[PDB]
C-alpha cells in the first residue's frame, strides 16, 4: 500500500532501496535512515557490500574559486556491513523484505541530532561544479574491507535529506524598539517595530508594525524596511554571509516631534533574488528548483556545527540612521504526505 | 628586525601554497614585508652623515616605508570590510577581486 | 602618539631625536611583523596539521 | 505531453452502486493524479489528490488506487448528492492535460468577459481573496460548452513562472498584481477559436496538492 525508492548498480545488480528521500528531524532525534539492499552473487569470494552514510559540507566564495580553494568536510561519516556473509528490523524494511525474497540485506542508520539541516548554497551561472552545501549521500561498495580502492562499478550513490519543519507553538512573537537620543543635547527619538508571529511559512506575507515616535525638531526622510537573511557558516571560520531577499525603501516625512504609526508588508521570494549566489536554500536534490532556506532552529542543549540559517526583518530610519533587527523564523509547516522533491510540474 | 624580516619572507616563500597564505593575501602581506624591510634599512639613512642625497633619502625612505606598510593595511581592511558587511542595499555580491 | 609629540617638542637634541627616530620606526617594524605575521607564522611552522583544505531514481509498490 | 484514457466515459446508474472509474496514462506519472466533479452551471471541486489523499471536506466513499500506469475512483454509494460529471487530472509532468470527463445520471472573483467580437484583445481579471499570490499558484481553466476542461494558463508567483499551454503559447499572458492580490490574464485571438467558459482557480503553491479553490466564472463568447 505504499512506495520507496530504488537505485541500482551494474556490475553486481545491488539494488538499493530507500523508503523516503527526505528524514524529518526532531530536535530530540532525527528519524531513522531504514532501507534494504538485494544484493546477487556478482562474485565468488568479495561477499562483503557496506552501506556508508556521509552527511558532507562544501564551501567556497567567489574569492575563494579566484584564489582557488574551496573546503570540504565530512561532518559525519558512518560504515556498516550491511551484509553479513544487530540492527534489528523494522516495519517498512519487514514489508520490503517480504517482497524481495532471501537475498535483502537490512541497513540502518540513525542521525545525531544537531547535525545541519540539508541547505544548498544557490551557485552563480558560472558555478559548475559540486553544489556548495550540506548534503547527505548513502552509497553501497561491493568489496572486501577497504583496502580495495572504491570501484564505481559496483557503488550506488542516493542524495537524501534532513529538513525540519514549523512547530506547533509560534512561540514568543518578535518585537523590537530603540529609542536614540541624538547629539542636540540628549534629544531622544523613539523606533518601534512587532510581527504578526515568529514561524513564517515560505511565501506568506510579514506585516510588519512599525511606529516612530519622533522628539526632535528633525524630520525621517525615507524608511527602509528589508528582511535580511544571515547565513552562519561553522567551519574553517568563515564570515557571516548576509543578504538582503526582501526590500521596500518605503518614503514617509513625519512632522517634527511626532508620532507615525502604520504596517508595512514584505514577502521574500527566490523570483526577484534569484542572482545572489551564495544565497541559502533549501537542500536540493539535482540541481532542482527549491525554496529559500528552511531556518535551522538548534532547540536542543548546542553545538555550532554546519550552516546556521536565519532570518530577521531589519527596519532602517535615515536621519545618520536608527537600525533595528526582528529575528524570527522562516520554515514550512508539517506536510501531510511528503515534499515532491522536485517542481510538481516537472516541465 | 631585518633579519626577523627575511627570515619571515623565506618561510613564507618556502610554505607558499598553504591555504593561509593565499588566503590572508599574498601580494598585500609580501609588499608589508617589504615595507617593514625598507623601515628597517630607512634606519642607516637617518644615522649617517648628512649629504643632500642622503636627506632626501631618509626623507624618501620615511614616507615611503610609512605610506607603504599604512595602505597594505588598508586595502586589506577595505578586502575585510566588504567581506563581513555582506550584500548591500540592492547589490547581489559586494565581493572585492584579490 | 607617544613618539611624535616627544619628536617634535624634544628639537633641541640631536642624539636623543635621531635615536628616538631609528628605534621609532624599528619599532614599528616590529610591531607590525609581532602583532601580524607572528600569529601566521606560528599557525604555518609550530601547528601545520591545522592550515589545510579538507577533511536513475526510480521507484516501485510496497504491498500493505 | 502526455494524454489520459478514462475509460468508462459515461456511467450512469442508479442510489448504493460501487461505480468504478478508470483512468489510464500514455506515460508513466507515478501516483500524481487528482479527480474532481462539477455540476451543471457550477466549478468544479477536488475529491483526490496524490492518488488517493482523500482530500478535506468531503465524504469517504471516494477513494484512488495507482494500479500501475491505471488510477481508478470509486464510489462504494453513489448518494443523490453525487451526480456531476467527473474528471481525472494528472499533474506529474507539463502540461497538465485532464482525462476525457465522465458523467453520472439516474472567494475568487473572475470578471471582465461577456459576448466577444469576433476578433480582438481581451482582459480577464482573477481576484483572489483568502491567500496571497505568493504563497499560491494561480491556475486559469477552460471549458468548452459541454465538453472536457483543459488547463489554459499558469502564474507560480514564488518562482516567478509563467506558464501556457503548447497550443496556446504566446496567445495568453498571466500576471500576477500584487497590488490587489490578484491574476489578470490577456488573450489575444480571434472567432470561436476559444469561446468557453473560463475558471480562475488556485492551488497551494508549494506542495500542489491540486487545484483547491474554483471560481464562479464567466462565459467568454465570440
Ligand atoms: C635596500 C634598498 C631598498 C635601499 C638601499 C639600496 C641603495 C638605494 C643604497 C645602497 C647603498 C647606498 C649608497 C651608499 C653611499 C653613498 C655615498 C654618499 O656620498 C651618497 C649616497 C650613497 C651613494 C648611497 C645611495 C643609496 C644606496 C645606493
Ligand atoms: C624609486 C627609489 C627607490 C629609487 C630612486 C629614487 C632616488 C634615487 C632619486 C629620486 C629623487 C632624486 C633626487 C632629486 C633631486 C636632487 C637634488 C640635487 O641637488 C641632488 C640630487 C637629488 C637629491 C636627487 C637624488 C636621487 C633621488 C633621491
Amino acid at each position: 500500500g505504499t512506495r520507496v525508492f530504488k537505485k541500482a548498480s551494474p556490475n553486481g545488480k545491488l539494488t538499493v532501496y530507500l523508503g523516503k528521500r527526505d528524514f524529518v528531524d526532531h530536535i530530540d532525534l532525527v528519524d531513522p535512515v531504514d532501507g534494504v539492499v538485494l544484493v546477487d552473487p556478482e562474485y565468488l569470494k568479495e561477499r562483503r557490500v557496506y552501506v556508508t552514510l556521509t552527511v558532507a559540507f562544501r564551501y567556497g566564495r567567489e574569492d575563494l574559486d579566484v584564489l582557488g580553494l574551496t573546503f570540504r568536510k565530512d561532518l559525519f561519516v558512518a560504515n556498516v556491513q550491511s551484509f553479513p556473509p544487530k540492527k534489528p528490523l523494522t516495519r517498512l524494511q519487514e514489508r520490503l523484505i517480504k517482497k524481495l525474497g532471501e537475498h535483502a540485506y537490512p541497513f540502518t542508520f540513525e542521525i545525531p541530532p544537531n547535525l545541519p539541516s540539508s541547505v544548498t548554497l544557490q551557485p552563480g551561472p558560472e558555478d559548475t561544479g559540486k553544489a556548495l552545501g550540506v548534503d547527505y549521500e548513502v552509497k553501497a561498495f561491493v568489496a572486501e574491507n577497504l583496502e580495495e580502492k572504491i570501484h564505481k562499478r559496483n557503488s550506488v550513490r542516493l542524495v537524501i535529506e534532513k529538513v525540519q519543519y514549523a512547530p506547533e507553538r509560534p512561540g514568543p512573537q518578535p518585537t523590537a524598539e530603540t529609542t536614540r537620543q541624538f547629539l542636540m543635547s540628549d534629544k531622544p527619538l523613539h523606533l518601534e517595530a512587532s510581527l504578526d508571529k515568529e514561524i513564517y511559512y515560505h511565501g506568506e506575507p510579514i506585516s510588519v508594525n512599525v511606529h516612530v515616535t519622533n522628539n526632535t525638531n528633525k524630520t525621517v526622510k525615507k524608511i527602509k524596511i528589508s528582511v535580511r537573511q544571515y547565513a552562519d557558516i561553522v567551519l574553517f571560520n568563515t564570515a557571516q554571509y548576509k543578504v538582503p531577499v526582501a526590500m521596500e525603501e518605503a518614503d514617509d516625512t513625519v512632522a517634527p516631534s511626532s508620532t507615525f504609526s502604520k504596517v508595512y508588508t514584505l514577502t521574500p521570494f527566490l523570483a526577484n533574488n534569484r542572482e545572489k549566489r551564495g544565497l541559502a536554500l533549501d537542500g536540493k536534490l539535482k540541481h532542482e528548483d527549491t525554496n529559500l532556506a528552511s531556518s535551522t532552529l538548534l532547540r536542543e542543549g548546542r553545538e555550532i556545527l554546519g550552516i546556521i540559517v536565519s532570518y530577521k526583518v531589519k527596519v532602517k530610519l535615515v536621519v545618520s540612521d536608527v537600525a533595528v533587527e526582528l529575528p524570527f523564523t522562516l520554515m514550512h509547516p508539517k506536510p501531510k504526505e511528503e515534499p515532491p522533491h522536485r517542481e510538481v510540474p516537472e516541465n | 628586525g631585518f633579519m626577523c624580516t627575511c627570515m619571515v619572507v623565506t618561510v613564507f616563500i618556502k610554505h607558499n601554497n598553504t591555504p593561509l597564505v593565499k588566503a590572508s593575501g599574498r601580494e598585500l602581506c609580501y609588499i608589508l614585508l617589504f615595507g617593514v624591510g625598507l623601515s628597517y634599512c630607512m634606519t642607516f639613512f637617518f644615522i649617517a652623515k648628512p649629504s643632500p642625497v642622503i636627506c632626501a633619502l631618509r626623507r624618501l625612505g620615511l614616507g615611503s616605508s610609512f605610506a607603504i606598510c599604512y595602505s597594505a593595511l588598508l586595502t586589506k581592511t577595505n578586502c575585510i570590510a566588504r567581506i563581513f558587511d555582506g550584500v548591500k542595499n540592492g547589490a547581489q555580491r559586494p565581493k572585492f577581486i584579490s | 602618539l607617544a613618539f611624535l609629540p616627544i619628536f617634535y617638542v624634544t628639537s633641541s637634541d640631536y642624539r636623543v631625536q635621531t635615536t628616538t627616530m631609528c628605534i621609532s620606526v624599528s619599532l614599528s617594524g616590529f610591531v607590525v611583523l609581532g602583532c601580524l605575521f607572528a600569529p601566521k607564522v606560528h599557525i604555518i611552522l609550530f601547528q601545520p596539521q591545522k592550515n589545510v583544505v579538507t577533511h536513475s531514481s526510480a521507484s516501485t509498490y510496497v504491498p500493505t | 505531453d502526455i494524454q489520459m484514457t478514462q475509460s468508462p466515459s459515461s456511467l450512469s446508474a442508479s442510489v448504493g452502486d460501487r461505480v468504478t472509474i478508470t483512468c489510464r496514462a500514455s506515460q508513466s506519472v507515478s501516483s500524481a493524479v487528482a479527480w474532481y466533479q462539477q455540476k451543471p452551471g457550477k466549478a468544479p471541486k477536488l475529491l483526490i489528490y496524490s492518488a488517493s489523499s482523500l482530500y478535506s471536506g468531503v465524504p469517504s466513499r471516494f477513494s484512488g488506487s495507482r494500479s500501475g500506469t491505471d488510477f481508478t475512483l470509486t464510489i462504494s454509494s453513489l448518494q443523490p448528492e453525487d451526480f456531476a460529471t467527473y474528471y481525472c487530472q494528472q499533474y506529474k509532468y507539463v502540461p497538465v492535460t485532464f482525462g476525457q470527463g465522465t458523467k453520472v445520471e439516474i472567494q475568487l472573483v473572475e470578471s471582465g468577459g461577456g459576448l466577444v467580437q469576433p476578433g480582438g484583445s481581451l482582459r480577464l481579471s482573477c481576484a483572489a481573496s483568502g491567500f496571497n499570490v505568493y504563497s499560491s499558484s494561480i491556475h486559469w481553466v477552460r471549458q468548452a460548452p459541454g465538453k472536457g476542461l483543459e488547463w489554459v494558463a499558469s502564474i507560480s508567483s514564488y518562482y516567478g513562472y509563467t506558464y501556457y499551454a503548447d497550443s496556446v503559447k504566446g496567445r495568453f499572458t498571466i500576471s500576477a498584481d500584487t497590488s490587489k492580490n490578484t491574476a489578470y490574464l490577456q488573450m489575444n485571438s480571434l472567432r470561436a477559436e476559444d469561446t468557453a467558459v473560463y475558471y480562475c482557480a488556485r492551488s497551494r503553491q508549494f506542495w500542489y496538492s491540486g487545484l483547491d479553490y474554483w471560481g464562479q466564472g464567466t462565459l467568454v463568447t465570440v
